[PDB]
């Protein structure tokens, strides 16, 4: 029996340092975890002890901090050809700073292959990008050999800029014929390694016949055999093991996301390279695992640059960007204005003849707002600036929630109303009327939101029945501020781009911004 | 480290078979793919077919099928070729390569398969005397003719390898005879040529063939 | 069956020059394009593999495109050492088919060729056969003709041309064209002339001899 | 006696090419007038004729068409080079693209003094400005000398992008200094040659002490003895002599504007410098006058790249931006919002404690939208696209209204609904309630407008005796379409940028424009 | 009265250098500075007018800067024509005022002097006077200290050192420290020696006689 | 073209008066300004008046007041400069230099003025005695005016010859040395212009 040792990692999102336990900036240095310095004294160990080790990436290493701000996906391609990873899978993060943005820094700069069987090409892209990455792998592992078949999200186009010379393919219809591929090459060790989610990992292991095991990502899935050693509740154990329609047990692994954990798997497979046995969890990277001195130093060299970035000006501002307690828990205010302006901005798709764009709509909460920014500093807009109106980490995600659910959003906005709590929403393409005389859970009387399927955006009353498009922070996605309905009652969730980032981006854009309280809430 | 050794030359008549071995060395024969490729004077390059050493599952080109059978042996790290009635259009140099997934990485030195009704015989040598009014550009030229032997190769050198400069051996050509020809000249000083000596060694491996011919004015 | 048209099918050029050999095959190969490098007499050895991605040991100066039907290789500046013979090769489906091939010449100036008459040797004809050799001695295009003129008539036949490769020295090129008749044949005629055409030499140069 | 013939241009406006009688695009080339050809035979025609000539220029050659737009002021230097100009006085348009605008193409390739006396400069700008633009300068015309002093209008800060690091000092207060100074150099002979206006010229004339001639722009002022040539109406006598404090006669002239005409006055003077007699008349650039086919060549080689943009893309739209008839003259449309929001951020300029901007509010007639732009052309917008829905090479000019007069505009806007004429107004920073039951003159039922002294901008209501500032087009500001309220009431006008300029400026700057109708403008 | 600062008052540089002089008012001497070249033995030319503006055949090289009090010269690219002494002056107020001056020197490798100890001949001494020359010859810089030791004591008011402008091939200096004295003072004493204290010597170097 | 062509060096001696001309061509003589500028040996350029020839227009600095006048000639086109009771002080280059603006842009080639109590005297030739490359000399001490020429062995030794620049002495007399450096017969050939005095003194050791 050949036994082989998987470590993997998979929604990295630039967390290249060591971050808390809640994977946001370090505080504690004694109780901080993850980072690529300490993966890499995790992976050398490993290495050392087991003879059979393949280190892989299922996708979303792009996009998380300031390190891919400034960057760009250099410091993925430098740190996983540091950690020496043997193959990555593409994921929807991968394409955000467009196809262009991917080809160069980290496609053509990584030392391993970069694979997705579903990502066809056309129009004057197809000669450029051939070959950059590959449907499949066959590597060498001792004296055997495992092939390697990659797979993305069907739904990056609505989630990153792909561009429009790029088709996301079906997974399970595309994987088969490389699946196949391999059984001719008479390979008898098949692992799918992508970035589609869980559900879907499932599926590729119950219907694509010869895959052995599937690494995944996308929807941050955990999965713990017995005890969890941290905070993260455990969505099945590890391995999910599938029964797939040809009769075989097929092991199913996820390793969370932010680089906490380093998957662990070890299959036992027969000379017809038949899985025998597999077992194994995710290795929790915490204090007791030290720091590499080689790959901090690096760390450190780096970090320089980025401390000079965060005090550099992005943008300048005509106006007081008012971020005040007083103004945005109580009223409209010109910050929560700028930041769904900033959010609608970001999540500004390649349109087809169906829509002017596939999401109009914006919520921000009002205690999201931490800062207001002063306008007679010359004008000056840092990063750091920024930093002080959102500190918390989070993303702004792209969800699906039904008319009522909106309504009911906008109904707990206002249901103790004139306290400084927090969960006063602050709007983009909405326009809400509250009459606060009336019961709490009837204080809407007008709500209208920008269309999509239109060619001139106007607006139109929300229906009860009907499902929107909407991006808000992560944290109210999450049920956060008392937003349990949106918790509850969401369609669909995707995790999106840093908060911090998405509104540098939009004043970099802009140049000189002048947001205005232009009447978008409304009382009585 | 990657090393693909081929057995040497060959020369058989129409209608004989021949087993050509490609022994591998630097990585784990079993896990990999070996091909076979042959290249023939003014033909270009032609794919016969594969062997899958860790299951001896073999895979041949239409064209090939029945003429072709490849085989293996674990043990030396050695695949084996052979070709079945013989014929004049299967005169070509034929190279084994591995490949793993996309591509052949690897490739042999080649080995040359010689297919003629031809008889082995000793070359005959005749000396390309010089001129001395015949000076082309003051310099004048003399050398060696090579004329009817089978089979290939044959060697050269002038004065016992000691003359090197200005000496040009060209390519063998075939016969109406089905018997090979070539010719090995140098360009020498005019008035130096009258003093010196020039002795051309032509050697014959395949006959024990060693002709020393002194080329005179 | 797919067949691979690959063009130029020779190509002179200089070292620092940027070189461009196409490869356009009768079906998509979807992508499964690998080019290959072989020296004369010698293995060939894997350049690119899969359209873009280059072999080990490969220099940044080599670079892969295309799609579909169409690709393309390219040596941004050349170096002496890739001046050879270059092949496209298909791995989408078999049987595998490769292209004609490219080579690659080293361009130089303009030379002239030296020409020599030799007579047969008296050993020669003791055997009742006759062979005239007219030498082309170091000569700069490739491209020349040989006219056989025994007492003022042109030959048809007995003719046979051996050309050598480009010298690694001067980067020239040599012929041997051996005019093959017999005893009887030999004594028959008395003027043995052979003219050579060039693009160096202005007129045919004629060298003859007389029996 | 010593005669001196003084040739002068003032308010060019990008007109290098021949226009019509009405200073518009070329269409019968039999009876077209102007261009810069044209005005160099005549030049040329006068230096053969005359001894002592001097051609000066009196500011704004810069902004008016395409040439500008993509020469930005290289055919300024380039032509006036070519006509051998022998002094320019800065105009408030050489500000347009910021003071770097002005330094690098005009400053540094002109061949003759550009002068400006009342322009000061400060923080880093100081030292690198310095010796640029000159206060004066004697030049020598034959056996006699002539001292040219310059000066520039104290509205640039408002009407054009000078900076923070320049101030505009008052024209006499910095005139004198620099007359003063000519006079110890024991010049004689002293010519103020500037950009303020006809009414700043004859006060110079009167209270600047020394000065024997006054050369003006800014105002476009036409003055003809005799009968006019053409259809320019004369706001006095050429020259217009004013008294001075001191007793003296100071003639002062102006060429109107667009290079129709080509100002010319001949003086005597004495021994002493003193004005004899001062005579002449504007002459009237027309078909009788050849154009040279040496400019002429140059101009036709220069026009080949004009073209070639005309068809470049200037940036994408995602959305269709209608700019139809039936909805442009009868409800909001999202052409409107589009020009109006370029109208307002092109007069974004630097700005005090005292407002976040100076102006806040844009009035744009629907009639003046000519043609929609379709986004399914790939997203492209070209400055062809932008030339069919502004055609009539008009300005976007600003102005000082009462609110009064502003709420009458709005009423004279729906005095005759539901007819699709074209007085109805798209509007930016103003919001707009109408009640068509009501009476024609009594519709406006809510009139909100942007401020200006506020941090924060908010919509308060339009005050009645409160003066407001408002970008509009050239057409409205001369009472066009039925618009005698604004004419007739106006309090201050100022010639702004070319129409479609300012949206190509916009577009370009934005790169995505998605603009929606955002509920400005409503009704019952 | 205005004041006139001028900095460096000496520059040592390279042909294809930067050059940077400043010159620095006492009062705002509201952008009137100009900037003038003066070679040796030779009329000062004119290179630029109130503050920026070129003269008329002064190449694109040269470029002036400044406002109120500080105002700059720079040479882009250097050139050997380019080497000179360069003054400012301001055309505000009278009486107008120049600047100390700024020579511009070639820089050359560090040489180190030859110093040479002359005593005063028999027909000097026949007249009283008695001079002792201490010589530095072909040297760089010009930063060199000349003491003197009559009988181990230093002298302060008695030599005068003259110096020579860079020579046009070598670019090195040479200097003429001469001590002059009484008859008297002279046969009084029997020791004189001459110090050297260059930046090209390791030991400052003394040179000595004995009358 | 442009050129201001001025008269020639004069030596003057303390009380006396001297009158300078600045020749003008190539520009309407009457529309500029002809000022005046000094150059004394370590101390700069000093600025001293000026005249404006079409009014005869004369403005002076307050250091120079009473002391400088200037005259004009609109027919030669030449502008004079008068300076009444000189003294030691006064030893300078005087520069003519036309103005219209801003700046000086044409100057004239100068006008040396030496001012001074001293008599003029012959120079005495004392050789600097070598001492067994080695370097040998010429001392020409107590001479007035400038200035001499000194070369090695009637020109033929040119090669390592270093003649240095005059130091006017306390005395008011000038002195210099003229020294060769040559590896271990040297005659100097000095000439003195001013009093006929030439001498062949000979190095030895
Ligand atoms: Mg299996
Ligand atoms: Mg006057
Ligand atoms: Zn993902
Ligand atoms: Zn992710
Ligand atoms: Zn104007
Ligand atoms: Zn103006």
């Amino acid at each position: 029996p050949w036994e082989l040792t998987i470590l993997h990692t998979n929604d990295v999102h630039s967390r290249l340092e060591q971050t808390s336990e809640d994977s946001s900036k370090c505080v504690d240095a004694s109780r901080c975890m993850g980072g690529v310095a300490r993966l890499f004294t995790k992976v050398q160990q490993i290495r050392r002890a087991e003879p059979n080790v393949l280190l892989l990436d299922a996708g979303d290493q792009y996009q998380g901090t300031i390190w891919f701000t400034v960057y760009k996906g250099a410091e993925v391609a430098h740190f996983m050809n540091a950690l020496r990873y043997d193959a990555m899978a593409l994921g929807n993060h991968e394409f955000d700073n467009g196809v262009e943005g991917l080809i160069e820094p980290l496609l053509k700069e990584a030392k391993f292959p970069i694979l997705s069987a579903n990502i066809s090409a056309s129009g004057p892209l197809a000669s450029q990008i051939s070959g950059l990455y590959l449907p499949y792998k066959v590597l060498p592992v001792g004296d055997e050999v495992v092939g390697i078949v990659g797979y993305t999200s069907k739904e990056t186009p609505f989630l990153s800029n792909p561009g429009t010379n790029l088709v996301f393919e079906d997974e399970i219809t595309a994987l088969q014929p490389e699946v196949d591929k391999l059984k001719t090459l008479n390979v008898n060790k098949i692992i799918a390694l992508g970035h589609s989610g869980f559900e879907m990992d499932k599926l590729i292991a119950q219907k694509v016949r010869g895959v052995d095991v599937v690494v995944g990502g996308h929807s941050n899935t955990f999965l713990y055999t017995g005890n969890p050693p941290s905070k993260e509740v455990p969505a099945g154990k590890y391995p999910f093991i599938v029964t797939s329609d040809d009769g075989r047990k097929v092991p199913v692994v996820q390793a969370y996301a932010f680089g906490k954990y380093l998957g662990y798997l070890k299959i036992e497979f027969d000379e017809r390279g038949n899985v025998i046995s597999s077992h194994g969890n995710p290795i929790l990277l915490d204090s007791s695992i030290p720091e590499d001195p080689s790959i901090k130093a690096d760390i450190n060299k780096w970090r320089i640059k980025l401390d000079d970035y965060s005090t550099q000006e992005l943008g300048k501002t005509i106006v007081y960007l008012d971020g005040s307690s007083q103004s945005c828990r109580f009223r409209e205010c010109n910050m929560g204005n700028l930041i769904c302006d900033a959010m609608i901005n970001n999540n500004l798709r390649h349109a087809d003849e169906m829509f002017w764009n596939h999401v109009s709509m914006c919520i921000l909460n009002g205690g999201g707002i931490r800062s207001p920014i002063d306008e007679r500093n010359d004008g000056t807009i840092t990063w750091e600036n920024l930093a002080a109106v959102l500190p918390f980490g989070g993303t702004f995600d792209l969800v699906q929630l039904k008319g009522s659910t909106l309504k009911k959003a906008f109904e707990h906005s206002v249901h103790r109303y004139g306290q400084s709590t927090g969960e006063f929403l602050q709007v983009g393409g909405i326009h809400v009327v509250y009459d606060l005389s009336r019961k709490p859970g009837d204080r809407v009387v007008k709500l209208d939101v920008l269309c999509t399927s239109c060619r001139v955006p106007s607006y139109d009353p929300l229906k009860m029945d009907e499902v929107y498009k909407v991006i808000l922070p992560n944290f109210l996605a999450n049920g956060g501020d008392g937003f349990q309905m949106i918790k509850d009652e969401l369609l669909r969730h995707d995790s999106g781009d840093q908060d911090i980032n998405v509104v540098s981006t939009y004043i970099s854009k802009m140049k000189v911004i002048y947001p205005a309280v232009e009447g978008r809430i409304k009382f009585s | 480290q990657v090393q693909l050794v081929q057995s040497g030359a060959e020369v058989k008549k129409p209608g004989d078979s021949v087993k050509v071995s490609c022994k591998a060395s630097g990585y784990t024969f079993t896990t990999y793919w070996m091909h076979w490729v042959r290249q023939a004077p003014g033909q270009g390059l032609e794919w016969m077919g594969a062997i899958y050493p860790g299951l001896s599952d073999t895979t041949y080109n239409q064209k090939f099928k029945g003429k072709v059978t490849m085989t293996r042996d674990t043990s030396t790290s050695t695949v084996y070729m052979k070709l079945s009635s013989l014929r004049s259009e299967d005169t070509a140099v034929y190279y084994c390569a591995r490949l793993l997934d996309y591509a052949m990485d690897y490739w042999g030195q080649g080995t040359l398969v010689t297919v003629s009704s031809a008889s082995t015989k000793g070359p005959s040598v005749f000396p390309l005397a010089p001129s001395s009014k015949s000076t082309s550009g003051g310099t004048a030229a003399l050398g060696c003719l090579v004329k009817d032997y089978f089979p290939e190769p044959v060697t050269v050198s002038w004065n016992s390898g000691a003359l090197t400069s200005g000496v040009h051996t060209f390519p063998a050509v075939l016969q109406s005879s089905g018997l090979y020809s070539l010719s090995s000249v140098v360009t020498v000083p005019s008035s130096s040529l009258g003093t010196q000596t020039y002795i051309c060694n032509v050697n014959h491996k395949p006959s024990n063939t060693k002709v020393d011919k002194r080329v005179e004015p | 069956d797919i067949q691979m048209t690959q063009s130029p099918s020779s190509l002179s050029a200089s070292v620092g020059d940027r070189v461009t050999i196409t490869c356009r095959a009768s079906q998509d190969i979807r992508s499964y394009l690998n080019w290959h490098q072989q020296k004369p007499g010698k293995a060939p050895k894997l350049l690119i593999w899969y359209t873009s991605r280059l072999h080990s040991g490969v220099p940044s100066r080599f670079s892969g495109s295309g799609s579909g039907t169409d690709y393309t290789l390219t040596i941004s500046s050349l170096q002496p050492e890739d001046f050879a013979t270059y092949f496209c090769q298909q791995g989408e489906t078999l049987p595998w088919t490769f292209g004609q091939g490219t080579k690659l010449e080293i361009k130089r100036t303009v030379a002239a060729p030296s020409v020599f008459i030799f007579p047969p040797s008296d050993e020669q004809l003791k055997s009742g056969t006759a062979s005239v050799v007219c030498l082309l001695n170091n000569f700069y295009p490739r491209e020349a003709k040989v006219q056989w003129k025994v007492d003022n008539a042109l030959q048809s036949g007995n003719s046979q041309e051996s050309v050598t490769e480009q010298d690694s020295k001067d980067s020239t090129y040599s012929l041997s064209s051996t005019l093959t008749l017999s005893k009887a044949d030999y004594e028959k005629h008395k003027v043995y002339a052979c003219e050579v055409t060039h693009q160096g030499l202005s007129s045919p140069v004629t060298k003859s001899f007389n029996r």
